[PDB]
């Protein structure tokens, strides 16, 4: 019912024409059959989003403190609303 | 007959196995090189492209056109444009070929070296003919094209030699061996247990008497008798790639006498 | 990407042999090793040339104008 | 071929061993001003210019696709209006050089003149080259 | 006799001058190439 912005699409993904396309379909589209998609195409250039690694959340872990420290050990839990 | 002798073993249209005997290694070798590097040939060396819509780029194609072998029997009677007095070139120094292809067939149209069309006057002489040894007689698949793909070129074959570019070489590979039973000790085989068992024996071992322990090391032994095999791309008949080689090298040796001469003047 | 005319190494013509070789495989149902020897490609410098070519030109052609 | 460098067969390089193609694509558009002030693609003169041959330039301010370009020849003629003719061309990379391979003219969402030129070069293996 | 531009898909010699849009005679496909030069080019055959 209402339009709110444009969502850049990832090639070879469901919402991308190339998904269902095949061999001949592609050549006729000019896209290379061997392409593997997985990237975006913002303002002309092919953009790749790089996986960002990090520590899983909501988990309990204990670590010992340094010799100089009023604290001996500690139990940490990083709580995040999934 | 006189000095260094020959004894052609097998021999065909493309190769000439033979035994050069009673020659100096120096010479056997020089000849080998000369046959590869300096024998004159004719090859495409200028491609004026008018139209091309193939998948290959102009210079990609132009490149190939150069390696495509061409007739060079009477190359000895064509001039290096660099010596001919025309501004640029003529029939006295070049051969002009033409290439025109269009994809009429709905199925990949093939451009072959048989589609080259001489245009300049050959002044009657074996020269500039796309050498074909192909079974179907098409020789060298220049390139392929689809629907309405066109290719209109013009070539200008000129006289040349390997040193300038390989495309001008007529030899292409040359077998060369000597002293199959390391009697001269010109090598020192590597091995694990037994040199003999591990290192294959050569076909040429036969045509030469085996060693036989007892005997001391014959150091006086020099080295003649070379088992060579000159293969040819075609531009020139195998026998020629040998005689012409023998000749070219000779003229070279000559020019030095000649040079020492004009240098006599003062 | 079209058969190379002549082998880089020794320069022996090889531009012609493409189609012949592709047959000795498909039709005459032979094995590369022999198909090559059949076409007169002796030493590996000439062998490796044909045996290894990747005729990309074909996927190229398959495009359009 | 000492200390990590190699000797390479020339005859091989000739018969094409290791040759390669190299394409580069320059690009440009015509600026638009809310108060209708636009640039242009044409082959200017007199009337702030470049230094390279504008000649290879057609009247659309482009080079035809078979043209051999080099030095700093202009591959795209363009001008900016402000108060008449201040240049906005695009010379080929001062060091590079080749053959214009494919030009193309399209618009861009806000309907402006969009163009991309593409020079192609063949690079043959030479001494300083890496492998 | 001559031409100038072309349509990427429906390869059809087209052309025009300033403010003539940038579309094609049929294919909207607003791309358009610039077909070869008439000045023939020459090459070193090496
Ligand atoms: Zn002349
Ligand atoms: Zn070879
Ligand atoms: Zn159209």
């Amino acid at each position: 019912k209402v339009f709110i912005g444009r969502l850049p699409i990832m090639l070879r993904s469901k919402n991308c024409y190339l998904s269902e396309a095949t061999e001949s379909d592609l050549y006729k589209l000019k896209e290379c059959p061997f392409d593997m998609g997985g990237y975006f195409i913002i303002n002309g250039s092919e953009k790749v989003l790089i996986a960002q690694e990090r520590s899983a959340g909501n988990i309990v872990q204990v670590f010992k403190k340094a010799a100089p420290s009023p604290i001996s050990h500690v139990a940490e839990i990083r709580s995040a609303l999934e | 007959e006189e000095g260094p002798q020959v004894k052609i073993r097998e021999a065909s249209k493309d190769n000439v196995d033979f035994i050069l005997s009673n020659v100096d290694l120096a010479m056997a070798n020089s000849l080998r090189r000369v046959m590869i590097a300096e024998i004159p040939t004719l090859a495409i060396d200028s491609v004026e492209v008018e139209t091309n819509t193939t998948v290959l780029a102009d210079e990609f194609i132009a490149h190939r056109l150069g390696l495509i072998p061409l007739q060079s029997m009477d190359i000895e009677q064509l001039e290096y444009s660099r010596d001919c007095f025309c501004e640029d070139h003529c029939d006295k120094c070049s051969v002009v070929l033409t290439l025109q292809a269009f994809g009429e067939s709905e199925s990949t149209t093939n451009v072959y070296s048989k589609d080259l069309v001489i245009v300049s006057n050959l002044m009657g002489r074996n020269i500039g003919h796309p050498i074909i040894q192909d079974k179907e007689g098409n020789g060298v698949l220049i390139c392929k094209l689809r629907k309405g793909q066109e290719l209109k070129l013009t070539c200008v074959a000129k006289k040349g030699i390997a040193k300038e570019h390989a495309k001008w070489g007529p030899a292409a590979a040359i077998e060369f061996e000597y002293d199959p039973w390391n009697k001269l000790k010109h090598t020192d085989y590597w091995y694990e247990q037994d040199s003999a068992k591990e290192w294959p024996q050569s076909k040429n071992c036969e045509y030469e008497d085996p060693p036989n322990e007892g005997d001391p090391f014959d150091y006086k032994a020099q080295a003649d008798t070379f088992y060579m095999n000159v293969e040819s791309v075609g531009s020139i008949p195998v026998d020629q790639v040998v005689v012409r080689g023998i000749d070219t090298l000779q003229k070279k040796v000559a020019s030095i006498l000649l040079a020492l001469t004009q240098m006599d003047q003062d | 990407m079209i058969v190379p005319v002549r082998c880089f190494s020794c320069g022996k013509v090889v531009g012609d042999k493409w189609e012949s070789y592709l047959n000795l495989l498909q039709e005459d149902e032979l094995d590369e090793g022999t198909a090559l020897s059949r076409l007169g490609l002796k030493r590996y410098c000439c062998r490796r040339m044909i045996l290894t070519h990747v005729d990309l030109i074909e996927k190229f052609l398959r495009y359009n104008p | 071929n000492q200390e990590d460098s190699m000797i390479m067969n020339q005859s091989s390089i000739d018969r094409g061993l290791f040759r390669s193609l190299f394409f580069r694509s320059y690009m440009d558009q015509e600026k638009k001003y809310g108060m209708s002030i636009t640039e242009t693609f044409e082959k200017p003169q007199r009337t702030r210019m470049k230094h390279g041959t504008y000649d290879k330039l057609d009247d659309d301010g482009l080079i035809a696709p078979g043209v051999r370009v080099s030095g700093e020849d202009v591959i795209i003629g363009k001008t900016t209006p402000i108060s008449s003719k201040r240049d906005a061309s695009t010379p080929l990379r001062s060091t590079e050089n080749g053959i214009v391979d494919q030009v193309l003219v399209t618009t861009n969402q806000d309907g402006l003149k969009f163009v991309k030129v593409r020079v192609r070069t063949t690079k043959i293996p030479q001494i300083g080259d890496k492998f | 006799a001559t031409l100038k531009y072309i349509c990427a898909e429906c390869s059809s010699k087209l052309s025009l001058s300033r403010t003539d849009a940038v579309r094609c005679k049929d294919c909207g496909h607003r791309i358009l190439l610039k077909a070869r030069t008439k000045r023939l080019v020459q090459f070193e055959a090496r």
